[PDB]
RNA sequence: UUUUAUUCAUAUAAUUAAUAGGAUAAUAUUUGUAGUUUUUGAUACCAUGAUAAGGAUUAUAAAUUGAAAGUGUUAAUAUCAUAAUCAAAAUUUAUUAUUUAUAUUAAAUAUGUAUGUGUAGAUAAAAUAAGACCCACCAAUUUUUAUAAUAAAAAUAACGUGCAGUAAUUAAUAUAUUUAUAAAAAUAUAUU
């Protein structure tokens, strides 16, 4: 029916056509096939220290890094979210100090606010974190002496300003170093009863659609309360 | 970058009694002695011990469906007085040590 | 090439840091240790002396 | 080509003993010379004859390379040059030679580091250090009694008091522990223990001396309850190692000290 | 195992190869360097007869599908049975229009010759039909010889033919056939016609080898030309 | 066992049959049949598949050459012939049109057609992204 | 109650890598050109081609001396393109179509044993310049109903027995009966 048994082809007949086409616009466009090729394809290599890589894949770890710390968005101390930032920023800084063509002056509208924002956060996690860490006007110093590397006076003298009052702040800090009243009234309540002085639970089971059935106690009065009391076997047991 | 594959054509041949040991104790702490006390019994020649559950509560259901449903030898421990609540019935192949 | 010589390379990166995290916790280890023992030296003398 | 019985088998253990057929000495799966019948041997040197194989030799010899192939007759026993077993033959050769043939995923970010960005990492909770107000502090508002802004306010609010102390009787076994304890209880249960033999710690709390509150552990003195001295070594302050007179230091006060 | 020889055209040609192709081979130098169907298949194959060539029996088929190609059967098969109706009946006259709206549409090409014949036989297996042809029989004298005549006429005047004149030749042949006796007049054989026209979907009424055998492939050949027993020859 | 009567006619028919021989399914022995030069499932039913019967896949590098062929023949052509054929750079114009008889075995067949080009069928194709 | 014939004879032994010109030519001692040593399928295996056997049918009548042999496949074999341990010189080793009654060994060593009234069975040859898929048990696990000392069904790639449909080896089928370690049939009707 689909499949032939026999698998020899005889002859006579049997003639097949070849038909063949072309038009000049497949030779012209040529489509396009380039998946992998060897301009898109290169080797990988993986460094554990983050300074092994160039400033900017150092910069590149350090946003994924930053992402990772706002996943965890544990917030108060940001000490670590500190030493980032102030790494992103030695990355500009390092750029600058060897040679390449980035200067803030020379910067565009979208690189100069992103640096503005980077030394804004780092500051601003140093100025959070000075009371807990006494190193961290260390990075606060460090990151205005990036702004100076960069060339920055306006942003380099809020630096400076901010971690003076940073210094002498940790200075002078371092210097300086119903429900429960109902539930009270009835156990009153009951204390006082009990002195006076001087129900049980019920086994549920889900049975079905988990609608519970309740095994209320036996009635004293029936006669299989002494059927179980009374000896299985009177000839073995004792009475 | 390869691990093991397994190959199913190799079986189990049982050369000693497999005894399927399950262990409960009255508590914590006695369940650990008894565990340590276990491995420090040294294994016989013909006797192998497969310790499956051990655990701080009474003689359950479960406990006898593990032991007594394979047809291995099996001896369930009870220390303490830990009251039981099994509905099922213990095989007579599997040995109770309440003690 | 590329893939076996990537995977490879990361793989001995990550062994290598995993043991100098190890490492690192060891050491605070030893030094929590260190610190333990002077305490209790302390401790122990002056038991010595009160007694 | 597979050794498993094409019918599925059901359990292979009776209710008291072992099945001949899945012990080591009538295993199925084993070509015994021993106790195969002429029947069988006479099939197998048939098959060895009518296509082209060598002479079986030595039946024991044999029975190490016999292959065992379950069909609906029963066991069929080819031998390791027979055509038969040869993409088994070869699957095995290859096992012996290099077994780690099957590719494995590769292992992720490590957990140690996962731990630390893990975004539950702030609700972990420490036992407070006792001699640290900071820390008292903290973990007075990680229990939510104090707000977070209430730490160092707190630690210089945090005071200190005598507790009632805490003291482990220790020793050997029959030391006498447990009749110092019911001495000092006046309770009487040296003798209503069970076997004479102490194998639960117990914390009580007696007035004794000047009215003070003084709590006693009775750790037993067993070799077993390693685990009860070290819990109650680390609970108590104070440790009472009870010797016997008559009695030396034995392994277990060794132990103690 | 099997050499790539690459018999199709489009795949053993390549626009390197042609850019130094077309250069020296292109249609300006190509042209620089170079400089009554019926009686064509005839003389095709009859000028197999030349000095030169061969009679084959490729030719004469082809002549023979394009004398054969035409529907006059069809036609001629309509008329027949259009001539022994009665001129004068009024159910005749609507037969007699019928079919010869029928046989114009075969001619024509507008209806295919399988519902042509369903249309004739449903229109030849009517009774009234069997009785106009009975009475026709039955009359001492009758009309068909006039009626086919008549037939023939229309037949070349309607230019229902392949050429102006063979309709009377197919009459003359038609007459010599009614000398056997091989069926009643008006009544062909609808049986034979079907089976006829379920197979073809128009109605009609020393070797040469192409492939020399190889040397290979035959052990003990010579040839188609050579003679084993020669004779004489004046 | 040298001089043996060897195995009955069935038993090793049976046997061959156990180490197999015999195919487990017939995809891979129809697909290479080259009787014919669909793909392997043999059967399509929904659109897509369809649209891939009916316009096989064609590597760039080759289909530059099918343009190349049509380029060369219409160069080939006299302006008179190309205006009257209608064969524009706009309207397709064929390449090759014949018909042959082959005879033989159906496996070998199929490598021969594979080799001559005639069987389209199992060919790899690098793959491609995006457009 | 159509013709013809048939006794047929050698058969194993051992070692296999490179180019280099001369008389009657305006001159080359290059007359007489000097760098050991890291590889391995057939002294015995290449499976693939040919061959054997071997067939087809139109030529009316007149003229003309004319206008007249063609092969698949199944088979066996083998020296070829494909898978390392060994045949070609020291030949006994038995391999189809032969001279029968007047005269019988001279140039490479060239046949001493079968007369028996030409008496079997088998075998070969020709009309040609002549003149006719697939069943039951057994084995092997096991599964359900059942716990009665039950009993029964069913799933299962390699066993051992008997022979079971597919116009198929036998008119077919059904019912009933009978034998054999329990397969296969037989017997007797009914139906088509
Ligand atoms: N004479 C005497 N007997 C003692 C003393 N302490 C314990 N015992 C004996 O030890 C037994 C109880 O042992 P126990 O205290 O339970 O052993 P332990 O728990 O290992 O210390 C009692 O029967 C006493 O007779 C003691 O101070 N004097
Ligand atoms: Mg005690």
């Amino acid at each position: 029916l689909r499949f032939a048994r026999n698998w020899w082809l005889t002859g006579g007949n049997n003639y097949e056509l070849v038909h063949e086409v072309g038009h000049e616009r497949e030779a012209t466009e040529c489509f396009a096939e380039y998946a992998q090729d060897s301009s898109r394809d290169v080797y990988l290599m993986s460094t554990n220290r983050l300074s092994d890589l160039p400033p900017g894949d150092r910069l590149k770890a350090i946003v994924g890094l930053m992402r990772s710390r706002w996943e965890v968005k544990d917030a108060n101390r940001g000490y670590d979210k500190a030493k980032l930032l102030l790494q992103a920023l030695e990355c500009f800084s390092e750029m600058k100090a060897s040679g390449q063509i980035g200067d803030f002056n020379s910067l565009p509208e979208p690189d100069q606010d992103t640096f503005l924002q980077y030394v804004e956060g780092c500051s601003r996690f140093a100025q959070a974190c000075s009371h807990s860490h006494p190193d961290a006007v260390r990075v606060l110093l460090r990151a205005a002496q990036i702004c100076e590397e960069m060339r920055c006076v306006e942003k380099r003298d809020e630096m400076i300003q901010v971690t003076e009052a940073a210094a002498n702040r940790m200075d002078r800090a371092y210097a300086f170093s119903n429900e429960d009243c109902v539930r009270l009234k009835n156990t009153e309540e009951l204390r006082r009863r009990f002195g006076n002085t001087a129900p049980k639970r019920v086994d549920c089971l889900r049975i079905h659609r988990n609608r519970p059935l309740l095994l209320h106690p036996m009635k004293d009065n029936n006669k299989l309360l002494e059927l179980s009391k009374l000896p299985a076997r009177p000839e073995f047991d004792s009475w | 970058l390869y691990a093991r594959k397994p190959d199913n054509n190799l079986v189990r041949t049982y050369s000693t009694q497999a005894f399927v040991l399950s262990c409960k104790a009255a508590t914590f702490g006695m369940l650990q002695a008894l565990m340590k006390s276990i491995y420090e019994i040294p294994r016989l020649e013909g006797i192998s011990t497969e310790i499956k559950v051990t655990e701080v509560g009474g003689l359950r259901d479960y406990d006898v469906a593990l032991i007594g449903s394979s047809g291995q030898p099996g001896c369930i421990l009870l220390y303490g007085g830990c009251k039981d609540t099994n509905t099922l019935d213990v095989p007579n192949h599997v040995t109770v040590i309440r003690f | 090439q590329r893939s076996y010589v990537e995977r490879v390379h990361q793989a001995q990166v990550r062994f290598k840091a995993a043991m100098e995290l190890e490492g690192q916790r060891e050491q605070l280890i030893e030094a929590h240790q260190a610190m333990k023992e002077e305490r209790m030296r302390t401790e122990r003398e002056k038991r010595r002396q009160l007694l | 080509q597979s050794q498993s019985s094409r019918g599925q088998p059901g359990l292979q253990w009776q209710e008291g003993v072992v099945d001949p057929r899945y012990s080591s000495s009538g295993n199925m799966r084993r070509f015994n010379p021993d106790t195969v019948a002429h029947y069988v041997k006479a099939t197998i040197q048939n098959d060895r004859r009518e296509m082209g194989l060598g002479e079986v030799y030595d039946w024991h010899e044999f029975a190490k390379d016999a292959v065992y192939i379950p069909t609906r007759s029963g066991p069929l026993w080819v031998g390791s040059d027979d055509p038969r077993c040869a993409k088994f033959m070869r699957r095995r050769s290859k096992m012996q030679k290099t077994p780690q043939q099957k590719a494995r995923p590769k292992p992720g970010p490590d957990p140690a580091k996962a731990l630390e960005d893990h975004p539950l990492r702030e609700y972990f909770t420490t036992a407070t250090n006792l001699r640290d107000p900071l820390s008292t502090a903290n973990n007075l508002h990680r229990a939510g009694l104090i707000r977070e802004y209430d730490i160092k306010y707190t630690a210089a609010k945090v005071r200190y008091v005598p507790r009632p102390p805490v003291v482990s009787i220790m020793g050997h076994v029959d030391h006498g522990k447990t009749t110092l304890l019911d001495y000092l209880r006046k309770t009487n249960v040296a003798s209503q223990e069970a076997g004479g033999i102490t194998q639960n710690v117990g914390a009580f709390q007696v007035k004794t001396l000047g009215d003070t509150l003084v709590t006693f552990i009775d750790t037993p003195g067993h070799a077993a309850f390693t685990t009860m001295r070290e819990v109650g070594a680390t609970a108590n302050d104070l440790i009472v190692l009870v010797v016997s007179a008559v009695d030396g230091v034995q392994p277990q006060t060794k132990e103690v000290i | 195992n099997f050499p790539a020889h690459f018999i199709k055209s489009a795949f053993t040609t390549d626009p390197l190869k042609e850019k130094q192709k077309a250069r020296f081979s292109s249609g300006g130098e190509a042209m620089r360097e170079v400089q009554d169907t019926e009686f064509q298949a005839l003389v095709e194959f009859i000028e197999g007869a030349s000095y030169d060539q061969l009679i084959s029996g490729r030719r004469f088929k082809k002549v023979y599908d394009v004398l054969s190609e035409n529907d006059d059967m069809f036609i001629w098969l309509c008329h027949t049975a259009m001539s022994v109706l009665n001129p004068g009946d009024m159910r005749s006259r609507l037969i007699y229009n019928h079919l010869r709206i029928l046989a114009e549409s075969v001619a024509s090409g507008e209806m295919t010759q399988r519902t042509a014949f369903r249309f004739f036989e449903s229109a030849v297996r009517s009774p009234a039909y069997r009785e106009i042809a009975k009475r026709q029989l039955e009359g001492g004298a009758a009309t068909r010889l006039a009626g086919i005549s008549a037939a023939a006429d229309v037949m070349r005047r309607m230019g229902l033919t392949r050429r102006p004149m063979s309709s009377y030749f197919e009459l003359y042949q038609r007459i010599v056939e009614r000398s056997e006796a091989m069926t009643p007049w008006g009544f062909p054989p609808l049986f034979q016609f079907e089976e006829r026209l379920s197979l073809e979907p128009r109605l009609k009424f020393r070797r040469i080898f192409w492939i020399p055998p190889t040397w290979n492939r035959a052990g003990r050949f010579l040839g188609p030309h050579v003679t084993l027993y020669p004779g004489m020859t004046p | 066992a040298d001089r043996d009567d060897g195995l009955s006619l069935q038993r090793q028919r049976d046997m061959k049959v156990m180490l197999g021989y015999l195919p487990k399914g017939n995809h891979e022995l129809y697909a290479a049949r080259g009787d014919v030069n669909v793909p392997a499932p043999f059967r399509a039913s929904h659109p897509t598949s369809v649209d891939r019967w009916t316009h096989p896949q064609e590597s760039n590098l080759e289909q530059a050459a099918r343009g190349s062929a049509v380029l060369a023949k219409r160069l080939s052509m006299t302006v008179s012939e190309m205006h009257d054929r209608q064969e524009t750079a706009e309207n397709p114009a064929t390449l090759d049109r014949f018909y042959y008889r082959i005879q033989g075995p159906a496996l070998e067949a199929g490598e021969l057609k594979e080799a001559l080009g005639l069987k389209g069928n199992r060919k790899r194709l690098p793959r491609r992204a995006p457009g």
